[PDB]
């Protein structure tokens, strides 16, 4: 059958890099089947409390999920997203940028 | 309102 | 959208769990781009749960009746997952997925427009009710067997009644009760950055949006990058577009929530 690789976007909820509360988000989309592992990473360590939305899918039947954890960004603190899927030979890690 | 009738293949 | 049409969608996913128990069933309900109900077979409540503030204004008979219908779906698609194994001559050790979408469209005035009733097995079309809400589109030889049965049992008529009746009646009610929330728009917040540049639209609802690049007033397709619309987690969405050589380019943003299409000054 046709397996679709996940599209990964790690990004901040509201605009912020300093003391103001926001939400770190890793939106995975366009993948099939639904078994997916999304880990938000802080300086290489898994953040424990990461919630996610209910599973849904697009017009092409491919799934999308949003994983989020409440955070207050600071200038220096670095974040990341680690996503493993059946289509992935090794976990793919995307680092938060802008 | 969900549907109330579901059929088999 | 721009038509002023509104839509109700119910999405369901069933994933078989061979050796680990019965299949996982997730069902989600959306009005336009706002989810309002959900049902997860792994949850302890075993009942349809609210996910939007305006669906809680419904009566207590609603939550009992809706729960009974989504549970019937989950139990029906569990046998359908097993029927598919026989139709496709597949083994009981493989994990497989069955997806269903149904719902209706209404216009700005609230009149019935379109109906939907489609299935997918392992992420590809299985069977669909056609737009006439009277005939079926079968994608493979397996779905032809199901199509013949559903023609003999006259399933199209039973669905066409729901899509034109109970379906639209609910969407109307959800739209009015969610007037303060559903019939509104969030204009995008635009900003631009430069790297040895890209426009940003943030906090917009609905998700329908178009980002255009024009150089000297001419449409620019090459050297341009556009990412898919993303949710922020607050009910609004985000999207950005990108393209030494500079100043001569401009980003143009169109959205039903914008008073005028926006042009970005680098």
């Amino acid at each position: 059958m046709i397996q679709r690789t996940p599209k990964i976007q790690v990004y901040s909820r509201h605009p912020a890099e300093n003391g103001k509360s926001n939400f770190l988000n890793c939106y995975v989309s366009g993948f099939h089947p639904s078994d997916i592992e999304v880990d938000l990473l802080k300086n290489g360590e898994r953040i424990e409390k990461v919630e996610h939305s209910d599973l849904s899918f697009s017009k092409d039947w491919s799934f999308y999920l949003l994983y989020y954890t409440e955070f207050t960004p600071t200038e220096k603190d670095e974040y990341a997203c680690r996503v493993n899927h059946v289509t992935l030979s090794q976990p793919k890690i995307v680092k938060w940028d802008r | 309102n969900y549907n109330y009738l579901f059929r088999l293949f | 959208s721009v038509d002023g049409s509104h839509s109700m969608r119910y999405f369901s996913t069933s994933v078989s769990r061979p050796g680990r128990g019965e299949p996982r069933f997730i069902a989600v309900g959306y009005v336009d781009d706002t989810q309002f109900v959900r049902f997860d077979s792994d949850a302890a409540s075993q009942r349809m749960e609210p996910r939007a503030p305006w669906i809680e204004q419904e009566g207590p008979e609603y939550w009992d009746e809706e729960t009974g219908k989504v549970k019937a779906h989950s139990q029906t698609d569990r046998e359908n997952l097993r029927i598919a194994l026989r139709y496709y001559n597949q083994s009981e050790a493989g994990s497989h997925t069955l997806q269903m979408m149904f719902g209706c469209d209404v216009g700005s005035d609230g009149r019935f427009l379109r109906g939907y009733h489609q299935y997918a097995y392992d992420g590809k079309d299985y069977i669909a009710l056609k737009e006439d809400l009277r005939s079926w589109t079968a994608a493979d030889m397996a779905a032809q067997i199901t199509k013949r049965k559903w023609e003999a049992a006259h399933v199209a008529e039973q669905q066409r009644a729901y899509l034109e009746g109970t379906c639209v009646d609910g969407l109307r009610r959800y739209l009015e009760n969610g007037k303060e929330t559903l019939q509104r728009t969030d204009p995008p917040k635009t900003h631009m950055t430069h790297h040895p540049l890209r426009c940003w639209a943030l906090g917009f609802y609905p998700a329908e949006i178009t980002l255009t690049w024009q150089r000297d007033g001419e449409d620019q397709t090459q050297d341009t990058e556009l990412v898919e619309t993303r949710p922020a987690g607050d009910g609004t969405f985000q999207k950005w577009a990108a393209v030494g050589e500079e100043q001569r380019y401009t980003c143009h943003v169109q959205h039903e929530g914008l008073p005028k299409p926006l042009t970005l000054r680098w």
